[PDB]
Protein backbone atom coordinates (compact mmCIF):
# COMPACT_ATOMS: atom_id res chain seq x y z
CA UNK A 1 0.00 0.00 0.00
CA UNK A 2 2.70 2.31 0.85
CA UNK A 3 4.30 0.22 -1.74
CA UNK A 4 1.35 1.35 -4.50
CA UNK A 5 1.95 4.79 -3.37
CA UNK A 6 5.73 4.90 -4.14
CA UNK A 7 5.04 3.74 -7.41
CA UNK A 8 2.14 6.01 -8.15
CA UNK A 9 4.27 8.78 -6.94
CA UNK A 10 7.75 7.37 -9.48
CA UNK A 11 5.04 7.77 -12.36
CA UNK A 12 4.57 11.47 -11.30
CA UNK A 13 8.04 11.89 -11.80
CA UNK A 14 8.54 10.18 -14.72
CA UNK A 15 5.82 11.98 -16.45
CA UNK A 16 7.85 15.18 -15.32
CA UNK A 17 11.09 13.25 -17.31
CA UNK A 18 8.56 13.46 -20.43
CA UNK A 19 7.70 17.01 -20.46
CA UNK A 20 11.55 17.89 -19.87
CA UNK A 21 12.65 15.56 -22.17
CA UNK A 22 9.67 16.76 -25.32
CA UNK A 23 10.94 20.65 -24.32
CA UNK A 24 14.76 19.83 -24.72
CA UNK A 25 13.68 18.05 -28.55
CA UNK A 26 11.90 20.90 -29.80
CA UNK A 27 14.71 23.18 -28.63
CA UNK A 28 17.70 21.11 -30.26
CA UNK A 29 15.49 21.42 -33.34
CA UNK A 30 15.08 24.93 -33.46
CA UNK A 31 18.65 25.67 -32.83
CA UNK A 32 19.42 23.04 -35.78
CA UNK A 33 17.51 24.37 -37.66
CA UNK A 34 18.36 28.15 -37.13
CA UNK A 35 21.80 26.95 -37.75
CA UNK A 36 20.14 25.18 -41.37
CA UNK A 37 19.01 28.35 -42.36
CA UNK A 38 21.69 30.73 -41.58
CA UNK B 1 11.66 24.72 -15.56
CA UNK B 2 11.59 26.41 -11.92
CA UNK B 3 8.13 24.94 -11.57
CA UNK B 4 9.71 21.92 -12.66
CA UNK B 5 12.43 21.68 -10.63
CA UNK B 6 10.07 22.09 -7.63
CA UNK B 7 7.67 19.48 -8.52
CA UNK B 8 10.87 16.81 -9.00
CA UNK B 9 12.02 17.73 -5.13
CA UNK B 10 8.24 17.23 -4.02
CA UNK B 11 8.13 13.88 -5.42
CA UNK B 12 11.39 13.16 -4.69
CA UNK B 13 10.76 13.38 -0.84
CA UNK B 14 7.59 12.35 -1.28
CA UNK B 15 9.05 8.73 -2.57
CA UNK B 16 12.04 8.57 0.01
CA UNK B 17 9.92 8.33 2.89
CA UNK B 18 7.21 5.89 1.16
CA UNK B 19 10.16 3.90 0.57
CA UNK B 20 11.53 4.33 4.21
CA UNK B 21 7.90 3.61 5.49
CA UNK B 22 7.84 0.44 3.16
CA UNK C 1 1.19 -9.05 -9.16
CA UNK C 2 -0.50 -6.05 -10.94
CA UNK C 3 2.16 -4.58 -8.65
CA UNK C 4 5.02 -6.11 -10.65
CA UNK C 5 3.66 -5.77 -13.96
CA UNK C 6 3.53 -2.12 -12.98
CA UNK C 7 6.95 -1.64 -12.05
CA UNK C 8 8.10 -3.49 -15.56
CA UNK C 9 5.82 -1.11 -17.23
CA UNK C 10 7.80 2.01 -15.39
CA UNK C 11 11.03 0.31 -16.59
CA UNK C 12 10.18 0.46 -20.16
CA UNK C 13 9.19 4.28 -19.68
CA UNK C 14 12.32 4.84 -18.11
CA UNK C 15 14.59 3.09 -20.69
CA UNK C 16 12.43 5.27 -23.29
CA UNK C 17 13.64 8.17 -21.11
CA UNK C 18 17.25 6.94 -21.43
CA UNK C 19 17.12 6.51 -25.28
CA UNK C 20 15.76 9.89 -25.63
CA UNK C 21 18.47 11.88 -23.39
CA UNK C 22 21.37 9.86 -24.90
CA UNK C 23 19.95 11.45 -28.28
CA UNK C 24 19.42 14.68 -27.37
CA UNK C 25 23.28 14.71 -25.60
CA UNK C 26 24.81 13.72 -28.93
CA UNK C 27 22.57 16.14 -31.04
CA UNK C 28 23.65 19.45 -28.60
CA UNK C 29 27.52 17.99 -28.14
CA UNK C 30 27.53 18.52 -32.40
CA UNK C 31 26.07 21.97 -32.61
CA UNK C 32 28.51 22.85 -29.57
CA UNK C 33 30.78 21.38 -31.75
CA UNK C 34 29.78 23.13 -35.09
CA UNK C 35 30.01 26.65 -33.18
CA UNK C 36 33.18 25.81 -31.72
CA UNK C 37 34.68 24.86 -35.25
CA UNK C 38 32.69 28.21 -36.78
CA UNK D 1 10.68 10.95 -31.80
CA UNK D 2 7.03 9.94 -33.45
CA UNK D 3 7.80 6.75 -32.93
CA UNK D 4 9.06 7.26 -29.24
CA UNK D 5 5.85 9.71 -28.44
CA UNK D 6 3.73 6.35 -29.18
CA UNK D 7 5.50 4.31 -27.37
CA UNK D 8 5.49 6.90 -24.36
CA UNK D 9 1.72 6.92 -24.42
CA UNK D 10 1.18 2.81 -24.76
CA UNK D 11 3.27 2.33 -21.47
CA UNK D 12 1.57 5.47 -19.76
CA UNK D 13 -1.49 4.32 -20.37
CA UNK D 14 -0.51 0.47 -19.58
CA UNK D 15 1.00 1.89 -16.52
CA UNK D 16 -2.22 3.72 -15.32
CA UNK D 17 -4.66 0.90 -15.68
CA UNK D 18 -2.42 -1.39 -13.68
CA UNK D 19 -2.18 0.97 -11.04
CA UNK D 20 -5.90 1.54 -11.12
CA UNK D 21 -6.20 -2.55 -10.62
CA UNK D 22 -3.66 -2.84 -8.03
CA UNK E 1 10.85 -6.85 -0.48
CA UNK E 2 13.05 -7.75 -3.60
CA UNK E 3 9.62 -5.67 -5.34
CA UNK E 4 10.98 -2.62 -3.16
CA UNK E 5 14.50 -3.33 -4.07
CA UNK E 6 13.06 -2.78 -7.61
CA UNK E 7 11.68 0.10 -6.92
CA UNK E 8 14.91 2.00 -5.16
CA UNK E 9 17.02 0.62 -7.66
CA UNK E 10 14.36 2.27 -9.89
CA UNK E 11 14.60 5.39 -7.97
CA UNK E 12 18.18 5.68 -8.38
CA UNK E 13 17.88 5.64 -12.59
CA UNK E 14 14.78 8.20 -12.29
CA UNK E 15 17.24 10.51 -10.00
CA UNK E 16 20.14 9.92 -13.04
CA UNK E 17 17.56 11.25 -15.98
CA UNK E 18 17.07 14.21 -13.95
CA UNK E 19 20.79 14.83 -13.52
CA UNK E 20 20.96 14.29 -17.49
CA UNK E 21 18.01 17.05 -18.19
CA UNK E 22 19.34 19.49 -15.98
CA UNK E 23 22.75 19.32 -17.42
CA UNK E 24 21.34 19.30 -21.15
CA UNK E 25 18.48 22.32 -20.42
CA UNK E 26 21.86 24.22 -18.79
CA UNK E 27 23.60 23.59 -22.04
CA UNK E 28 20.79 24.13 -24.62
CA UNK E 29 20.31 27.60 -23.06
CA UNK E 30 23.69 28.50 -23.25
CA UNK E 31 23.83 27.76 -26.58
CA UNK E 32 20.45 29.74 -27.41
CA UNK E 33 22.30 32.71 -25.82
CA UNK E 34 25.32 32.39 -27.31
CA UNK E 35 23.32 33.02 -30.84
CA UNK E 36 21.33 35.65 -29.33
CA UNK E 37 24.74 37.28 -28.13
CA UNK E 38 25.94 36.95 -31.99
CA UNK F 1 28.10 11.29 -19.58
CA UNK F 2 30.70 7.99 -19.56
CA UNK F 3 30.09 7.79 -15.76
CA UNK F 4 26.64 7.89 -16.42
CA UNK F 5 26.57 5.90 -18.81
CA UNK F 6 28.22 2.87 -16.60
CA UNK F 7 25.96 4.01 -13.34
CA UNK F 8 22.33 3.68 -16.04
CA UNK F 9 23.87 0.11 -16.96
CA UNK F 10 24.44 -0.94 -13.57
CA UNK F 11 20.95 -0.28 -11.78
CA UNK F 12 19.40 -1.44 -15.37
CA UNK F 13 20.73 -4.82 -14.90
CA UNK F 14 20.17 -5.13 -11.04
CA UNK F 15 16.57 -4.03 -12.18
CA UNK F 16 16.02 -6.96 -14.27
CA UNK F 17 17.44 -9.26 -12.15
CA UNK F 18 15.17 -8.41 -9.53
CA UNK F 19 12.29 -8.19 -11.62
CA UNK F 20 13.25 -11.50 -12.54
CA UNK F 21 13.61 -12.20 -8.97
CA UNK F 22 10.03 -11.10 -7.86
N1 LIG G 1 14.23 18.03 -39.41
N1 LIG H 1 33.93 17.94 -26.09
N1 LIG I 1 16.31 33.12 -21.15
Amino acid sequence: NNLLRAIEAQQHLLQLTVWGIKQLQARILAVERYLKDQ
Amino acid sequence: WEEWDKKIEEYTKKIEELIKKS
